[PDB]
């Protein structure tokens, strides 16, 4: 347990950098998506409509 | 102005707006006219004449 604690740091720290990028992409693509989203209710209210 | 995007200012057809500051955003009152008390009648695309 003394010397698994830092490989299991290092492990920590890469997985938990993983998982902020995956969710910082996320959120970036999940704003494209809602700008798309405004748009399409956009074309549904003014020509649907 | 006055806009004839539908639903851009209110399910209506739009008339007027008026801004109202609110904490930290907007607040639109949109005054708009809906129709109301419809009745059916026969209807013809042109009317002949001589
Ligand atoms: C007549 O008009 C009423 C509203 O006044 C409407 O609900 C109804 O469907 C109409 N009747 C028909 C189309 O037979």
């Amino acid at each position: 347990p003394p010397e698994a604690e830092v490989q299991i740091d290092r492990l920590i720290t890469g997985r938990l950098q993983s998982l902020q990028t995956y969710v910082t992409q996320q959120l970036i693509r999940a704003a494209e998506i809602r700008a798309s989203a405004n748009l399409a209710a956009t074309k549904m209210s003014e020509c649907v409509l | 102005g006055q806009s004839k995007r539908v639903d851009f200012c209110g399910k209506g057809y739009h008339l007027m707006s008026f801004p109202q500051s609110a904490p930290h955003g907007v607040v639109f009152l949109h005054v708009t006219y809906v129709p109301a008390q419809e009745k059916n009648f026969t209807t013809a695309p042109a009317i002949c004449h001589d």
